[PDB]
């Protein structure tokens, strides 16, 4: 697709096409980490309005780019209910040194479902981890924290600190790149732990990674479309400083207020189809 | 340098004399790799300086 | 300290080894560093005498 600049030599041009063309190929795929990209877009060599259009088309291209590579959440959801059942099962057999709350928090574990829509995972996950751990906590009788209005963080439970710190950084490492699923060589399974102490570390260490993934796009997602919309905005803003026909075609265009990746997409396609209607507009060098 | 870096840790970690350094002690040129590769415990001086005496001690055992 | 300790938490010494992070490890609470040599019932009983 002719994704399209003003003002730019054609090494800028083919830059920016290569770099959306490699976004998941890359750690940190966040704009902002990359200002080398963001400033060969035209700043402080060009005039306002043409450097504001280009970070547009910039924002527009890399927000579709972004909603294309958006991964399948089906099989890690498969996979916790799998991993939650697992650990309920366990639970029930293990003879805890008293059964009464155990037998809650495994009727918790046996509550646990997944709804149609992605929001609500967060917190049921949340829930499910927190019974888990304080069920495998009481398998080992750790001293579990019982203050007012407190609750058990979630934490793996008997793991060196070295495995713990290198999880974190696979975990962070995802949070880095959801499209890059960095595979761990570290073993959850060791002979030294209760099968059910492994399965709560599978369990938590599966969680883990749905809340990272959900709150990454969520934030991301978040982010393009404050930028498109500052970016429409300001754009519309300084074409009214001049009222010939082309300017006033452009900011026809630019009348679609943008708030969902649809009406994102319509907009993109829309102003680079009559994109030699209202180029003269702008000026460059 | 590496050198630098070799003479930082064998004057303000080990706080080592002159007449002693990695020209004239193979354990120190030996152990030297292994200790400016642990960039912390920069502060905790006394425990460089028991590990080179125990590596030392280990050299020195001979059956 | 506060929980009782693991596998996790129980480490080996390494003699004849240049073991610069234990050794800074000294005076630290929950990393436990022992022989690699268990005790034996008569022994521990011997011990208990």
């Amino acid at each position: 697709m002719s994704l399209q600049f003003i003002g730019l030599q054609r090494r800028d041009v083919v830059a920016l096409v290569n770099f959306l063309r490699h976004l998941t190929q890359k750690p940190d795929v966040d704009l902002e980490a990359h200002p080398k990209i963001l400033k060969k877009c035209g700043e402080k060599r060009l005039h306002r309005r043409t450097v504001l259009f280009n970070e547009l088309m910039l924002w527009l291209g890399y927000y579709r780019e972004l909603r294309f590579h958006n991964p399948d959440l089906s099989s890690v959801l498969e996979e916790f209910e799998v991993r939650c059942v697992a650990v309920a099962r366990r639970g029930y057999t293990y003879p805890f040194g008293d059964r009464g709350k155990a037998r809650d928090h495994l009727a918790v574990l046996d509550r646990t479902e997944f709804d149609t829509d992605v929001r609500h995972d967060a917190e049921i996950v949340e829930r499910a981890l927190v019974s888990a751990v304080i069920l495998a906590k009481m398998s080992v009788r750790e001293t579990l924290v019982t203050a007012i209005g407190q609750t058990e963080p979630i934490a793996f439970v008997h793991l060196k600190d070295t495995e713990v710190q290198r999880i974190e950084e696979n975990l962070e490492g995802v949070r880095r790149n959801m499209f890059c699923v960095k595979p761990l060589d570290l073993n959850l399974d060791r002979h030294a732990n209760t099968a059910l102490v492994n399965a709560v570390n599978k369990l938590v260490y599966t969680g883990r990674l749905i809340m990272n993934v959900r709150r990454s796009w969520e934030e991301l997602e978040r982010k393009c479309l404050a930028r498109i919309q500052e970016r429409c905005k300001l754009l519309v803003k300084e074409l009214r400083m001049c009222l010939s026909f082309d300017s006033n075609y452009c900011r026809n265009i630019l009348k679609h207020a943008v708030e969902n990746g649809d009406s994102a997409d319509t907009l993109l396609e829309l102003l680079i189809e009559d994109f030699d209607i209202y180029v003269d507009s702008f000026p460059q060098s | 340098k590496r050198d630098e870096k070799h003479r930082h840790v064998v004057n303000v970690v080990l706080e080592l004399p002159t007449e002693i350094s990695e020209a004239t002690h193979p354990v120190l040129a030996t152990m030297l790799s292994k200790y400016t590769r642990m960039s912390s415990l920069f502060n905790d001086k006394c425990a460089f300086k028991l590990d080179l005496l125990r590596m030392v001690a280990v050299s020195r055992t001979r059956r | 300290d506060r929980q009782p300790l693991n596998p996790a938490n129980i480490e080996a010494r390494h003699h004849g080894v240049s073991d610069v992070p234990r050794l800074g490890a000294m005076d630290a609470d929950e990393p436990l560093f022992v022989d690699d040599y268990r005790a034996t019932d008569d022994e521990w009983t011997l011990q208990k005498v």
